[PDB]
């Protein structure tokens, strides 16, 4: 019981807690894997703002030339 | 018939020609695919590295 005391954490730690590490664990890990499944989208069609590669130009002349 | 001008042309404005409408696509067939939608809204950190660590 003095053991207890000022030398050990607990059941009720470590029960309440590596829960709340494991639940950033679930979010690190799904989210690592949602980034594997969108970048193995995003590379293979230019739909979204990654992996894109540049382009020429937006806009370069539009006025009148002396053209035929 | 004599007119002689001494200065020049300098762009004149023909007001009175209709003839033809001058918007009907002159060499544009295809509209081309809309672009990647611009993501609105200010970031925030959730993850906070989705590194090996921290």
């Amino acid at each position: 019981r003095w053991i207890a005391r000022t030398f050990f954490d607990g059941p009720e730690k470590n029960y309440e807690r590596t829960m709340a590490i494991l639940q950033i664990e679930a979010e690190k890990a799904e989210l690592r894997l949602k980034e594997l499944e969108v970048r193995r989208l995003m590379r293979a069609r230019g739909d979204g703002p990654w992996f894109h590669y540049p382009t020429i130009d937006k806009e370069l002349i539009d006025h009148s030339p002396k053209a035929t | 018939g004599w007119v002689r001008p001494d200065l020049g042309d300098l762009s004149k404005v023909t007001k009175v020609k209709t003839d033809r409408p001058l918007p009907e696509n002159p060499y544009h067939s295809r509209a081309r695919p809309e672009p990647n939608p611009e993501v609105e809204g200010d970031l925030k950190p959730a993850r906070h590295g989705s590194r090996l660590f921290f």
